[PDB]
């Protein structure tokens, strides 16, 4: 049989009337029913994360002259990869992009594996009048990366993404035996291609437990990125993984002061043009660098320079805020008075901390498991 | 596909007259009568245009920007080995099966047993990785029936 | 009933306004009803009204629909009782429900299955189950023709007899002005007498909840009955009939207007359906895959209803297909059912069900009400702005700028009036500037572009002057399928024109821009039908009218039909950077020249 093919569904049997105007009761209990349409959960995916070593290998042969996207491939790739460099440094705190080129069956390391967003978006921007000329080379690009990812520490996710855009790959050896190495070391490498699918991507992705993709469009494209944003889930404890890491407070520099010190910063120090003499900025917590940049690892003393809300952002997640619980209005001996809005509580239910056994309406309660994540009672 | 003919190519008397076309969940072939070239040309294998240099050169062109949009292995079949050759030798000629070659590796299957395995054995090989290639035969040859091209080969 | 500010008052009719305003209705002592989009209750005010009424606008707001016999008789068609209907009515009133409503709801529910039309047998019965009404009709004139020879009394078991095939129209547009209203319900579930094919949809092709609510409605109380459905072309239409088909399971007729929809039709049954090929047949002589022996048939018009010598293989094959019964007859294009000779194919073949599709239902000529009986009652009709609301459709931003006419044109057109001025406006110079800017615009932003323009003679200087594909539409067969088959996969050429030959339902691939010039006089379906070859602000579409011409009056009046679908169209007067790139019919010269060759017509 078929759903359809039975009773047709009569959904105005809700509304009913017992007293000739009732009705208010129950669009009154719609509208009540219309909130909490979320699950008190911004993400609701992973609650957990692991430092990425993240390598972007992107084609540079003559297929990525080709006007499948408008202007170019090159073209809506690089902008699309400025795109996820962004959002994954915004969901990534500590993690490093690393990016190579493949170009003329060799593979040239764009730009260092580090952390600095705006470096990456320059080599980026940079890269967009080179010349596509050659065939991608696949196996000089994973070996690229494997050597570089070779002698990171076990307890970083090492993941490797490849934008294969031609179909033909020219390998000095054999590949096979690279993939078996890959993983033996533990790599995570997945494939968005553009054109079709090609059986060794497909095959690496499978063995390295990364994810092989196609390009439908740019929208897919765009979707594709976003879903490699998200880092994998972690395991609860792997073992003594930690880091020694500065908080370079924002001392600027004013004139009022006999402390008044110039500095040139170190980044803009290798800059072409004069280097920005301001007054102030980030200085090193070890070693006194200046730096004008976060996070950005300090190129004296080695050290790794954080913003401390950008961690902190992210530790709601550890101490999830437990769901009140829904009592009706009658049924509360006490004040009728929210504990967060201070408003009247005329709804029909009345939510109640666990802890602190405050009242919160419907607006407020929304507003902490969603917003604030913290009950305004237990911080007092 | 013609059931009228095999009844009477041999004494038979068929009750059947049966066919069956498979389905899936998407559309797993895609065929397709290419006509005339870019030059509006036909390239048919007509017995006196076999030596045409405009039949040749949109033939060699097709090849070439096929070889460049699906991966991993394209089987050609041609009309004769004497065909064959010489269109090749017609290609080598002209500045054209190198661009072919930079795509995709070229095999070609000869009578010799041993060359054919040998052959086969390379371009499967050369399909299992990035490479990709294509294998040049003929139709009425010992290739055509021996091997399957299974998927991700051809 | 009161003019005092010319409108029609009638505050004294219906007070019952007690308490106070959380019923979102408004009843009307003729007949209308108005609804209030932005309540709690909106959904299921609309789940009711939509299964009682048909609608008549829909903007975004109130909406406005209208009570009719036929929907009433639909109304009780489906489950629901007078009682029930009554009392829900009365119940979202807020002003009460006048004396003048009540009692025609009653009139239309009390005489809905006293008659009903079973065919059995090869021959059409009428049935009734109160004696009476027989020889209440048996003084009719008309309906005595029917009967040969003059059916004596038919006693069967419920009093019954024959009618003629032929005259079956006849006798259904005689019923209802004898109020007495036929019903067509084939109870599929229990035949016996039908050799039941074994079609059956693959458990893949979901539908959309909207479809859902077409089905059910469609089957009540495990019977389906004949009824029309709207849905848009860009929505899922062909999925509805392919559904319904494997739900009648029995031997089914598709009807389509050209003879590319059959191709359309079968390549849906093969697509959400699982049937082999052997059984699905299409008669349009072309290929003749064995039409005889079918379970499913699909065929178009203009050929079952030939008025001249048929082809002799055509002829057997009309002469098998007319000696059986049809189950769920599926028409396509329904609009234009009511024609002289398409009409007749209803009464040419037999069928228990007959599903009429389409998705412009408006019709000049005012013979839309024909269809009512000839076919059945207006089942369901969608709500396209909550359609688009959901983004399965595209929000298609409609337009409407027009452009003034320039000195050179106005002249000729108000000097010359014996119909010569229609290529005048259409060939104006200022809006050939505002269609290549337009053009221009959107292929630099990479968007598909369709432009449909009727007067074929102006459009061959139109689109030969940008040197840009078009489709005279007498071309060939070959050559416009190749056009929008690399119409689509092709970055090089993104833009074609099109001569009122996609005015139907065909295959157009996904067109983000449409531009219309020099249009029908007032067919709101063919503006309707081309609105729905862009929708699938995602896209938007644009018309080109010349001011101070008829082209003003024309597009006002065609119009109003998609305002009533809730579409508005903002009024375009200045194009930014009209002179920051330079455009065809620059200089006064060019325009000048213009003249003599569209005046050069001179077709008398
Ligand atoms: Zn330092
Ligand atoms: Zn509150
Ligand atoms: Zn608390």
């Amino acid at each position: 049989t078929k759903r359809w093919e039975g009773g047709y569904e009569r959904t105005w049997e809700i509304l009913k009337e017992d007293e000739s105007g009732s009705l208010k009761a129950t669009i009154e209990d719609i509208l009540f029913k219309a909130k909490r349409k979320r699950v008190f959960e911004h993400h609701g995916q992973v609650r957990l994360g692991m430092m990425r070593h993240l390598y972007v290998v992107v084609d540079g042969s003559r297929t990525m002259e080709d006007q499948d996207l408008k202007p170019n491939r090159l073209t809506c790739t690089l902008k699309l990869l400025e795109y996820f460099v962004e959002e994954y440094f915004d969901q990534n705190p500590i993690s490093q992009i690393g990016i190579i080129v493949t170009k003329s069956k060799r593979a040239e390391k764009l730009t260092e594996l580090s952390g600095n967003p705006r470096k990456h978006i320059t080599s980026l921007k940079k890269a967009v009048d080179m010349t596509c000329h050659g065939e991608p080379s696949l196996y000089n690009s994973l070996s690229i990366a494997m050597q570089t990812l070779k002698h990171m520490p076990g307890h970083t996710s090492r993941e490797v993404l490849i934008i294969f855009s031609s179909l033909t790959t020219c390998d000095p050896s054999n590949i096979y035996d690279l993939i078996k190495t890959l993983k033996a070391a533990k790599i995570r490498v997945s494939v968005i291609g553009l054109s079709a699918e090609v059986r060794v991507c497909t095959v690496l992705a499978r063995e390295t437990g990364g994810t092989y993709h196609v390009i439908l469009d740019e929208s897919h494209y765009k979707e594709l990125l976003t879903h490699h944003v998200s880092p994998p889930p972690a395991s609860s404890s792997s073992e003594c993984s930690l880091i020694r890491m500065g908080f370079p407070q924002h001392t600027i520099a004013s004139l009022s002061d006999q402390d008044a010190k110039p500095s040139f910063s170190m980044a803009h120090l290798d800059g072409n043009t004069e280097p920005g003499l301001t007054l102030g900025g980030y200085f090193c917590p070890q070693c006194r660098a200046k730096y004008c940049e976060l996070p950005v690892e300090c190129k004296i003393c080695g050290l790794t320079l954080v913003s401390a809300p950008h961690l902190a952002r992210s530790y709601h997640h550890l101490f999830p805020l437990d769901a009140f619980q829904e009592i009706p209005l009658e049924e509360y001996n006490g004040e009728r008075f929210c504990y967060g809005c201070q408003g009247e509580l005329k709804d029909q239910h009345v939510y109640v901390c666990a802890v602190c056994q405050n009242v919160f309406c419907v607006d407020c309660d929304v507003f902490v498991h969603d917003s604030l994540h913290c009950c305004p009672g237990c911080i007092h | 596909s013609p059931l009228d003919i095999y009844p009477k190519i041999l004494d038979f008397h068929p009750v059947t007259m049966a066919t069956f076309t498979m389905t899936l969940a998407r559309v797993c072939l895609c065929p397709m009568i290419i006509g005339r070239g870019n030059d509006q040309v036909a390239i048919s294998s007509k017995f006196e245009t076999r030596e045409d240099i405009a039949v040749i050169r949109n033939y060699g062109n097709l090849l070439l920007e096929m070889s460049a949009v699906v991966p991993d292995g394209i089987v050609a079949f041609f009309t004769s080995y004497q065909y064959m050759e010489s269109t090749v030798a017609s290609w080598y000629e002209q500045g054209i099966l190198e661009n072919i070659q930079r795509n995709k590796l070229l095999f070609i299957e000869t009578q010799d047993g041993a060359e054919t395995s040998v052959a086969l054995e390379k371009y499967q090989e050369a399909c299992e990785n990035g490479r990709g290639a294509i294998l040049l035969s003929v139709a009425r040859g010992k290739v055509s029936e021996g091997i399957d091209f299974v998927h991700h080969y051809g | 009933k009161v003019d005092e500010y010319g409108a029609k008052d009638y505050r004294l009719q219906m007070p019952l306004k007690d308490d106070h305003t959380s019923r979102p209705l408004w009843v009307a002592p003729d007949g209308h009803i108005f609804l209030e989009a932005f309540s709690p209750v909106y959904k299921y005010a609309q789940d009711f009204l939509v299964a009682i009424a048909e609608p008549v606008c829909r903007p975004t707001h109130v909406h406005e629909y209208k009570l009719t016999a036929y929907s009433l008789y639909a109304a009780v068609s489906v489950g629901l009782q007078t009682s029930d209907i009554t009392e829900y009515l009365r119940k979202l009133s807020k002003t009460g429900v006048p004396d003048g409503i009540m009692q025609f709801i009653k009139l239309c529910t009390v005489s809905y299955g006293k008659v009903k039309l079973v065919l059995k047998h090869n021959r059409y019965f009428v049935e009734s189950c109160h004696p009476d009404v027989i020889q209440h009709l048996l003084q009719d004139p008309v309906i005595r023709e029917c009967r040969l020879r003059n059916s004596e009394g038919e006693a069967t078991e419920t009093v019954s007899f024959e009618v003629k095939q032929e005259m079956i129209e006849e006798l259904q547009k005689r019923c209802i002005h004898l109020e007495y209203p036929l019903l067509a319900e084939y109870d599929f579930r229990n035949d016996s007498v039908n050799p039941d094919i074994n079609i059956d949809l693959k458990p893949t092709a979901v539908l959309r909840p909207y479809q859902e609510k077409s089905l059910r409605k469609m089957f009540g109380n495990g019977r389906a009955r004949s009824g029309v459905i709207v849905l848009p072309c860009g929505a899922g239409k062909s999925l509805v009939g392919v559904t319904a088909a494997c739900t009648v399971r029995k031997r089914c007729l598709v009807l389509g207007n050209s003879a590319v929809s059959v191709e359309q039709w079968k390549a849906q049954f093969k697509m959400w359906s699982t049937i082999d090929d052997s059984q699905i047949c299409r008669f349009t002589s072309d290929a003749k895959d064995k039409p005889i022996g079918c379970s499913v048939a699909i065929s178009t018009y203009s050929m079952l209803g030939h008025t001249t010598k048929r082809s002799w293989e055509a002829e057997r094959v009309m002469e098998w297909l007319k000696t059986q019964e049809w189950g769920l007859m599926i028409l396509d294009e329904v609009h234009t059912i009511p024609a002289k000779m398409f009409r007749r194919v209803l009464t040419i073949v037999q069928a228990h069900c007959k599903l009429g599709l389409t998705a412009t239902l408006v019709r000049e000529d005012d013979k839309i009400v024909d269809l009512n009986f000839l076919i059945g009652p207006k089942l369901y009709e969608a709500n396209w702005m909550e359609l688009q609301n959901n983004g399965y459709i595209a929000k298609v931003q409609c337009a409407e700028v027009w452009c003034p006419m320039s000195p050179e044109f106005y002249r000729e057109y108000v000097a010359i009036k014996t119909k010569k001025r229609i290529l005048l406006y259409t060939m104006n110079p200022n809006k050939f500037r505002a269609c290549q800017f337009l053009i221009k615009f959107h292929e630099r932003r990479n968007d598909k572009i369709i432009v449909f323009a009727d007067n074929v003679f102006a459009l061959k200087e139109y689109a030969i002057r940008l040197n840009k594909p078009y489709i005279y539409g007498p071309t060939s067969q070959g050559e416009r399928m190749q056009i929008l088959q690399n119409f689509k996969h092709n970055p090089k050429i993104n833009t074609i024109f099109i001569s009122k030959v996609g005015d139907t339902s065909f295959d157009l691939p996904e067109a983000n821009v449409l531009i219309q010039i020099s249009s029908h006089g007032g067919s709101r379906r063919q503006e309707a039908q081309r609105l729905g070859r862009v929708l699938r602000y995602n896209a938007f579409f644009y018309s080109l009218v010349s001011q101070d011409t008829q082209e003003m009056a024309y597009s006002t009046k065609r119009q109003r039909f998609l305002v009533d679908q809730g579409y508005s169209f903002k009024v375009i007067t200045k194009l930014a950077g009209m002179e920051e790139e330079d455009l065809a019919f620059s200089t006064k010269e060019e325009q000048q020249q213009l003249l003599q060759k569209v005046l050069a017509a001179t077709d008398l």
